């Protein structure tokens, strides 16, 4: 659970990414794929080569969900319903790939804001990530 | 393990990491980010902030013999488990560390090298250091296996 | 997360705990000591011999705290406040243990309610268990 | 892996499980428990409900076949490793099952023993367990560390 200084620390850190949220949702994509080829399990019908058209309008997607949570950290249950469906009911997504991601996007946002990237910082959105993890492979309906 | 070209590229890199200031950082991050990890150092005094964390002389001091050993798997890409034989003994048998925390810092260690080292650390190099993290997490595991 | 079914197995299975609570949370740490050494080594001030007065007294706190928040659903961060305190700022209990405690307990629930430990009611205790864990390991105050 | 003692007594207690009830009820509980489960058995058809999972044919009769391999491990508790070689390269290479899920399953396989026999099975009896599917669990995780 998210105290309010993880709260501020994740807007704050998020606000900084703004209008890069889309190439960073791409880079941690592609970083995840690379580094754990088994998710790339999930995505048979994409073309995953590098630079794939696919994957970067898919990290937009990606990117702007996470605003979505970033902008509802008080109902992240009811903000994110639609996805946890799709990742929870349909997908049936691992939560062990949801750590991958997660570790693949702190690893993107670090090397792009090696002054922001504070050890505070990255506790609060390491929280953040495993917060929308958790409601994105609950079955809660 | 890794290819020759993995172990090359991965050696290259690693001779630009200066091994102190990042070991301090990762064992600082890692009691940050994963706060009951602090309960294995409880004798290293103020941990209640993160600045106090990062700047607790003994982490600094810890963080620098953790990568040194770390630098010293380095050497030793083919033979993880012998080299961290000691080691994985110790962190078992005396201290009780459970092996997921092995990952965790691992895994703090891959971010601090992104940190340091922005799009240096391209994502071809990630993957390399992501299967040499968990190649010394599970040698150092080997004690449960 | 919790579903409102979710929930409902939880109080339905609390419910048929009725008057034993205590007698399993002594249980189900008696089981975790025996099946997980290393989780003895949060307790070095303790008996932890077979049947000691002193366990059984302890299961009776962590089976109260279980009810207390049976009782509290839609808000543990509030319920739990104080043992998140204990658990998270002071303790520094690694998470992994409360795993080990939570499948301590499900095993001592399913041996004494055989009948009404059904699959489903497995499934809601367990998410139940896994977030009582993540607020007691949680530090937001 | 055990002592005398303890394969003694986890021998004993595992001549009395009847392997098709607690097999089945395992591998359902798994699927209704943990419901990502369910991705690696798509084709075994409707996993929509509890009922649905836990009366499928096709749960009903793998189940089975899981219980088998882990009473075929429980003759083999000292070579667990070479036991399950087979179905370690199976699970990783053709399933890619992540190694978590084994523990999980161990799990599950624990509740259900406790369901099925309560008082008889013993916490002395649950702790010889815990460490005969750890070490089913470690074994089918070969291929990784
Ligand atoms: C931070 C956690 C995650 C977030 C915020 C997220 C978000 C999203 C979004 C926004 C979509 C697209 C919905 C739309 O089309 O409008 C999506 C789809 C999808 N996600 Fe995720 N996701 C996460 C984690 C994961 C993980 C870890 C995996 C597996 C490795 C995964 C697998 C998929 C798949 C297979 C699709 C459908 C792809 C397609 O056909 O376009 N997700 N997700
Ligand atoms: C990448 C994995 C790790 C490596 C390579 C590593 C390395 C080391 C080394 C070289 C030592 C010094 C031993 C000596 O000088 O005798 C040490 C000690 C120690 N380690 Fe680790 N370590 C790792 C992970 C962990 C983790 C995750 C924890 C706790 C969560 C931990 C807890 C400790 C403790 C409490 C000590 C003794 C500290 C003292 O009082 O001096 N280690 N480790
Ligand atoms: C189901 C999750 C848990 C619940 C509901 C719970 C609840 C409690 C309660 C009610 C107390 C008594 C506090 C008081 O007397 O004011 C307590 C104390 C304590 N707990 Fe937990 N606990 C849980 C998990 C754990 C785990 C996994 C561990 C570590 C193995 C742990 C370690 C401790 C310790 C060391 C104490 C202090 C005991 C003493 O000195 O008297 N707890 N807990
Ligand atoms: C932990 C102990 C486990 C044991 C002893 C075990 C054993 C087996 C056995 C004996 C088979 C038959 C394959 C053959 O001989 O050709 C099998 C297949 C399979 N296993 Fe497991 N398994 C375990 C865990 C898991 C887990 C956790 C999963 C994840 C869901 C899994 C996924 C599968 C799948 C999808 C198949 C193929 C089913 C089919 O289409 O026929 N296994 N396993």
């Amino acid at each position: 659970v998210l105290s309010a200084a993880d709260k501020g620390n994740v807007k704050a850190a998020w606000g900084k990414v703004g209008g890069h949220a889309a190439e960073y949702g791409a880079e941690a994509l592609e970083r995840m794929f690379l580094s754990f080829p088994t998710t790339k399990t999930y995505f048979p019908h994409f073309d995953l080569s590098h630079g794939s058209a696919q994957v970067k309008g898919h990290g937009a997607k990606v990117a702007a969900a996470l605003t979505k949570a970033v902008e509802h950290l008080d109902d992240l249950p009811g903000a994110l319903s639609e996805l946890s469906d799709l990742h929870a009911h349909k997908l049936r997504v691992d939560p062990v790939n949801f750590k991958l991601l997660s570790h693949s996007l702190l690893v993107t946002l670090a090397s792009h804001l090696p002054s922001d990237f504070t050890p505070a910082v990255h506790a609060s959105l390491d929280k953040f990530l495993a917060n929308v993890s958790t409601v994105l492979t609950s079955k809660y309906r | 393990m890794l290819t020759a070209e993995e172990k090359a590229a991965v050696t290259a890199f690693w001779g630009k990491v200066k091994v102190d200031e990042v070991g301090g950082e990762a064992l600082g991050r890692l009691l940050v980010v994963y706060p009951w990890t602090q309960r294995f150092f409880e004798s290293f005094g103020d941990l209640s902030t993160a600045d106090a964390v990062m700047n607790n002389p003994k982490v600094k001091a810890h963080g620098k013999k953790v990568l040194d050993s770390f630098s010293n798997g380095m050497k030793h890409l083919d033979d993880l488990k012998g080299t961290f034989a000691a080691l994985s003994e110790l962190h078992c048998d005396k201290l009780h560390v459970d092996p997921e925390n092995f990952k965790l810092l691992g895994n703090v260690l891959v971010v601090v090298l992104a940190r340091n080292f922005g799009k240096e650390f391209t994502p071809v190099l990630q993957a390399d250091f992501q299967k040499v993290v968990a190649g010394v997490a599970n040698a150092l595991a080997h004690r449960y296996h």
